[PDB]
RNA sequence: GUGUAAGUGCACAAGGGAGCUUGACUGCGAGACGGACAUGUCGAGCAGGGACGAAAGUCGGGACUAGUGAUCCGGCACCUCU
RNA sequence: UCAACCAUAGACUCGGCGAAAUUGCACUACGAGUAAAGAUGCUCGUUACGCGCGGCAGGACGAAAAGACCCCGGGACCUUCA
RNA sequence: UUGUGCGCCGAUAAUGUAGCGGGGCUCAAGCACACCGCCGAAGCCGCGGCAGCCAACGUGUUGGCUGGGUAGGGGAGCGUCCUGCAUCCGGUGAAGCCGCCGAGUGAUCGAGUGGUGGAGGGUGUGGGAGUGAGAAUGCAGGCAUGAGUAGCGAUUAGGCAAGUGAGAACCUUGCCCGCCGAAAGACCAAGGGUUCCUGGGCCAGGCCAGUCCGCCCAGGGUGAGUCGGGACCUAAGGCGAGGCCG
RNA sequence: GGGGAUAAGCUCCGUGCGUCGAGAGGGAAACAGCCCAGAUCGCCGGCUAAGGCCCCUAAGCGUGUGCUAAGUGGAAAAGGAU
RNA sequence: UCAAACUCCGUGAUAGCUGGUUCUCCCCGAAAUGCAUUUAGGUGCAGCGUCGCAUGUUUCUUGCCGGAGGUAGAGCUACUGG
RNA sequence: UCCGGCUCUACCUGGCUGGAGGGCAGUGAGAAAAUGUUGUGGUUAGCGGAAAUGGCUUGGGAUGGCCUGCCGUAGACGGUGAGAGCCCGGUACGUGAAAACCCGACGUCUGUCUUGAUGGUGUUCCCGAGUAGCAGCGGGCCCGUGGAAUCUGCUGUGAAUCUGCCGGGACCACCCGGUAAGCCUGAAUACUUCCCAGUGACCGAUAGCGGAUUAGUACCGUGAGGGAAUGGUGAAAAGUACCCCGGGAGGGGAGUGAAAGAGUACCUGAAACCGUGCGCUUACAAUCCGUCAGAGCCCUCGACGUGUCGUGGGGUGAUGGCGUGCCUUUUGAAGAAUGAGCCUGCGAGUCAGGGACAUGUCGCGAGGUUAACCCGGGUGGGGUAGCCGCAGCGAAAGCGAGUCUGAAUAGGGCGUAUCCACACAAGAGUGUGUGGUGUAGUGGUGUGUUCUGGACCCGAAGCGGAGUGAUCUACCCAUGGCCAGGGUGAAG
RNA sequence: GUCAACCGAGCGUUGAUCCGAGGAUGUCCGAAUGGGGAAACCCGGCACGAGUGAUGUCGUGUCACCAGGCGCUGAAUAUAUAGGCGUCUGGGGGGAACGCGGGGAAGUGAAACAUCUCAGUACCCGUAGGAAGAGAAAACAAAAUGUGAUUCCGUGAGUAGUGG
């Protein structure tokens, strides 16, 4: 309440837009902490991030380039970005999508 | 967990009427009607604390003025006089001795007769 | 609200020359509403399994590095309880006033037996507490107490 | 119970990263036939909140 | 005299007149004013595509300030959004 | 005009029973003035032996009633082509 | 004739001088210009104690600046009750209350002692509050001022002797007197419920007192074929089998 | 500076002007806003401001030179007057 | 008691309204203005306060240099009007 | 499984109607009644139950202090002449039921399948009708008529039976799931008039239930309905025998008693308030009633000396100066603005909640923490469903340390913890690419404000629902009674 | 028994007082129920029995209302029915909360207010039970090769959304 003269909440336009109920919302990791917690590299897979804790449970999960890259790594995830698609390309891995 | 009242209040209430045995009618049986004249009493108290000096001073300068015209000077040309001389003594000590030892009084009045310049109303 | 009557406004709200007065059960009067009383509340509050388990290894390290911790298989003979026989064992053992004692569910005759004393205040492992370990100065585990807690935290 | 949230300041503020506050323009609606492009350019986007409002905002949103 | 009230300006013309003509555009906007807040005002400069002009360059309405009304709810055209 | 006298119930005195509304205090003068603009309480002067009784009723902005006239806010009830 | 410094008249309201604050003052105690001193405040200084900000140093010392304060913001504390834990006093007298002597910068304190009195309390650390009253035309109880004042309930009017009695204006009796007399007399209904009689009684009550009373206690006492009602009848109206509507 | 009658203890604006509000103490006869001055507590210590020194009231019926005759001082106009 | 009784309940109705709100000390310490307002006695934001963190003299004062103003005043055959 | 008869009928089969061994089940929701045994199974009374007349002192009384012993499957609690493990009552523990009641347990009793089933194979018939559906008004579903499904109420109309029908948020086609309009169904869950046993950082006589006291009583109201006040002798009444004054109350002695400063008006026994004595002071004086100075008198402690000053202290205090009550609200109140007669007691920022924001503290730390619940005599262990963080931009698709707009790397917006070091470009205000330093949140708790709730306390006028009231008064009905006495003199 | 004493008179080891379970008696009003009624007080009938020279009186029982079943009759009126008569079993009212179905406000908040909210709360009705109601898919879901009656709790979520 404020006064009389009509409020913030009731004289600036709404936003713009919906939200797509059905939106997939996708959890992501970076690269950065695949190096910080894969010293030996190898196979990981949604369990395997589970482990480490970089995710969550019941997670949808997705790749993505940021950080470095020299580990080798067999990254198993839904679907990833093309930087990751190159850096694994580049450190030589397995970027075997589902 | 219920806490009756009593003690915590009787305390003040045996202070304050203790601190009013003199006083006159309900102003001496009552803690709403002392505790008023207390605060009246105290400031009182604090005020005449401030200026009892003032009180004191004036008396204490009336005995002077009045020894010394009986000796034929006025107060302030004495005062003057004793600046002059570079003399010490303040005036609760000058008015016990105009009660006690009217002869060392006139003795210093001699030394500011002395001391003064000549010409009391120069231009200097 | 819950004491009984008052819903009646007592008497007029002018000409009268008294006060002004809705309910005869109002907080100034003299059988009237208390206010902000006291009510039916809970007291606990939900301090979590690492601050609490973290408070027990504490209080039994500063028990044990100043050696009032002691063991012990039994407090008796076979199934007769005698509380002569568990005072005279803990006089051999300690001379301090209180005393804990941790023996388990089966060996119900120490329990039977020490519960009656003085200082003592029995208690079961799997109930193993704070307050009951500091208000003490010695404590007394049973051998199959020690192997359990140790085997049941440690894994 | 719980701290129910304000309608109106949900469906015109929201908040980005940083927590900064965002809202839109006005006079953007109706009444364009003799507004000039550049006054129709700048009520465009988002803009952060004032200063003297975000606490009131912060109070409607939450709770 | 300046389309319309008054002021500030205009002869270096922003007054008067003639020829082409649609910038009475689109996508933006550094930095600033004024500022309770929402509003409001100017804005060089970049890009496409143009007008005028021989070119330089000016044109994102009118000599400037007034000429209109937030939000919600609906309506019309277009979209490779659902 | 123009008021006078008389008798009873009271009122006054004595014996008994014995309340009340009201009340910040108190050994509670007057004047000219100052002040929230009409002072028992302040200033400067004047007057006054302490304590009571009957009586008057100028003041104590006297007692009674959180103004009934006015204004604001909320209600109520009444009306009408709201 | 100009300009000046003091002056005159004009001048004049109602409770009482009353347009110096008063007495009084021109033998200025009045105005002006210079001069000399002085009084004067919670100001400044001087001697001391506390405190906050900063700074320097050393295992909390000193120094400079600072310290009015309502709405209000922040910080640090006393006290009361119940409790966890440890210890101390207590029928060789706790608490509580009245005190005296003393203390703390303050809320307050006395493990400092006396009187009264008769069973629980204190201390340190933490916990939790029905946690501190002087005001709400505040609530409950008690007691004051007014006040030993107004009143003591009609316009009929009381009196003398004797009586019992501790005690008599009033209670019992005697003789007078006076009042109502279509009522202030005698009889019923409603209504009330022992108020009626006897005996005893007077700390409460009666607007005084009281041996008295509709007051107190115990006991006693109300008798119907024909009286007023029921068992006899019905009006207004009520209830209302079944019933109709909802 | 406006309105008002260039009246109001009137009303409305300005002001790195003030004080009161929220601020005591001294002076102003008494007197929230005027002048001085901004209270840590104590002292039977001293110096000063504003103001004032005949008595009431502590301090000078102070010094010098002139005016005042009206109790001016200790309200007042247009105007009048050897 | 009647411009729509009384009782219980909803109900602890609600009041931009009046009153009242309890122990101590220490430090700092205001405002009574602006825009809006079914609004003018209330409230929202800005203003002035304090607490904590950050930035360190950026604030303030005095001097000197640089800048626009159209006020007092004055002037008018330097315009508009008398 | 055997047979008895039946398929109208004698005969071969298929199909029924009976009994029999048997099995299954049973007081089940699935049919229903009683039966008799029956369990130290349970409830409805109870009972036993360990160990000090211990010693000294105090005291009226020892249950106290100190010193000696003991019991303990019992030191929980209470009472007893003062705090009692060893006095009493009772507890830990074990015992106990003729009768009735409840649990199952049984054997009765009752049915019930047994005359049977597994599968085959091609087509007709049935699969819950005034219903489902559609239209019109309406209710409630997150959903206020909206594009508004599903569930539904009243009217009106009104279909099919498996290539049938209803739904998957209008609708249509495909796929999916399911088979309405007939019916019953325990356990988890909510609640306490009453009863039993206990617990309390709940009250302790103006509190706590309104009610510790005759309490829904007395009293008020016609009536519905309101609705109070009053606890305590002492260890045990040993409750003052007796005498004196008095009419009696009441009291003084004598007594009881540890104490009558415990007398049935009684534990203690405050203040206001009411008085009696002792000292000072007060009748020429103008007083928010005090304060500063202080004469004089009276009391007291101490050093001394025949009475006497003092580093004194206390009560009164002539006289002088100064001095305009308290609170609230006000620009401004000593205010002739409000409130308060006085005392005593009672009386107002509280609680909930993984609520929100900010901030202290503690654990953990790129992780943090559990909810319901389960097990636990207790405060403890478990429980990963969830939530907060760890990447955002955008209306959205979507993309991703970048992304959005846009034709555009061409500018901008938002974001990339922050700083640090070197570069290149400009000084249109700095930017861009590298390198390293490496990111801190969360859960308890305390404080402040805050949201929803009566939300710091008291206060209306008045709105609504259900009932009480015409014994007063307004009017009407039914039925009775009352209006002295004297005048005028209409119609006929 | 007791507040609550006093007095009197008694009982009890042959087992009292006291406690528990079952029975008996159980005046009158009350759903109240023979009829009536101002609640607790007035009048009766029928069968039997007691009693008086007979009447009066007394005692024991029983007699209301509806719903249903059975039995007899079948009025106007022909079938035959409603109805009437007898018998048998049920129901009737009270209750502190808790439940299900139905009805169903207003002050309040919105700084006014009608839509909205307060609340489908209070209250009213009809019926229950020891618990109730719901309950066996004409359900969810999303192409996962899934779940498999219902209810109550935690979360999802103060979200998707709805809304002058």
């Amino acid at each position: 309440f404020e006064g009389g003269q009509m409020p913030i909440h009731m004289r600036l336009p709404k936003l713009k837009g919906f939200k797509n109920r059905f939106r997939t919302e996708y959890q992501v990791v970076n690269v950065g902490d695949i190096n910080k917690a894969f010293p030996q590299g190898g196979t990981v897979g949604v369990d395997e991030l589970v482990a480490k804790g970089l995710v969550r449970k019941n997670s949808l999960v997705k790749v993505l380039g940021d950080g470095k890259l020299t580990v080798k790594v067999d990254v198993t995830a839904n679907k990833f970005s093309g930087s990751a698609r190159e850096a694994i390309t580049a450190a030589g891995g397995s970027a075997t999508e589902l | 967990a219920r806490v009756k009242r009593a003690l915590n209040a009787q305390k003040k209430r045996r202070t304050v009427l203790k601190a009013s045995k003199g006083y006159r009618g309900q102003r001496s049986r009552l803690y709403r009607k002392a505790k008023e004249q207390q605060l009246h009493s105290l400031t009182y108290a604090y005020r005449d604390r401030r200026a009892r000096k003032g009180e004191f001073r004036k008396l204490w300068i009336s005995r002077i003025n009045a020894a010394a015209r009986a000796n034929d000077i006025t107060y302030n040309r004495l005062i003057q006089g004793l600046k002059a001389a570079g003399v010490e003594v303040d005036r609760k000590n000058l008015a016990e001795l105009a009660v006690s030892d009217p002869a060392a009084f006139t003795a210093l009045v001699d030394v500011a007769r002395a001391a003064l310049p000549e010409d009391v109303n120069a231009p200097s | 609200g819950e004491v009984s009557g008052g819903g009646k406004k007592p008497y007029r709200q002018k000409g009268t020359g008294r006060a002004r007065q809705g309910s005869t059960r109002a907080p100034q009067f003299t059988g009237g509403g208390t206010v902000h009383g006291p009510k039916p509340r809970d007291y606990s509050q939900r301090t979590p399994k690492k601050m609490i388990a973290a408070a027990l290894r504490g209080a039994l390290s500063d028990r044990a590095r100043n050696d009032r911790i002691h063991a012990v298989t039994e407090l008796v003979e076979g199934q007769t309880p005698s509380t002569k026989s568990a005072k005279t064992f803990l006089g051999t053992l300690t001379e301090n006033k209180k005393v804990l004692v941790v023996i388990g569910r089966t060996d119900e005759v120490g329990a039977k037996s020490v519960r009656n004393l003085p200082g003592v205040h029995v208690i079961s492992p799997d109930q193993l507490n704070t307050y009951d370990v500091l208000n003490a100065d010695d404590v007394v585990f049973s051998v199959e107490a020690l192997n359990a807690y140790i085997s049941a935290n440690s894994k | 119970p719980k701290a129910k949230t304000h309608s109106g300041a949900s469906k015109r503020f929201r908040r980005t990263g940083t927590g900064k506050i965002v809202r839109q323009k006005a006079n953007r609606r109706h009444l364009l036939e003799h507004k000039p492009t550049k006054r129709t350019r700048r009520l465009d986007g988002r803009t952060t909140v004032s200063a003297a409002d975000n606490s009131r905002i912060n109070k409607l949103l939450n709770g």
